[PDB]
Formats: structure tokens, sequence, C-alpha cells
């Protein structure tokens, strides 16, 4: 159940 | 200025932190973006998810 990082772009 | 771990995380790239449920992660840095700066681990002003961690 860990959140999901705000994904980081390049 | 100090935030605690709920959660392990990894860190996925060379600038992030990498600490375990429970650890204390200081001199915060926040921005606007989701991912905070921090000290941990010998690592500083590293980012961080900031869904990770509590007050």
């Amino acid at each position: 159940q860990p959140p999901v990082p705000p994904q980081r772009p390049m | 200025s100090a935030v605690k771990a709920l959660f392990d995380y990894k860190a996925q790239r060379e600038d992030e932190l990498t600490f375990t449920k429970s650890a204390i992660i200081q001199n915060v840095e926040k921005q606007d973006g989701g991912w905070w700066r921090g000290d941990y681990g010998g690592k500083k002003q590293l980012w961080f998810p900031s869904n990770y961690v509590e007050e």
C-alpha cells in the first residue's frame, strides 16, 4: 500500500 | 525542518535519498511538485517524495 511517487520527468 | 518516513523509499536516481520507514530526514526544503529536498544517510539536500513522510 505504499503511495506512488509523483513520476519525475526527463 | 525535520520529517519522519511513513514507508521505505529507495533512490531511483542519483539525486534522491534512500531511507527506511520511521527515518528522520533533516533540513527539509519544501517546494512545489510533490518532492522535497532533505538530509539523510550521509546525503545532503537530495530529493524524496513528500507523500512518503509525516511531520
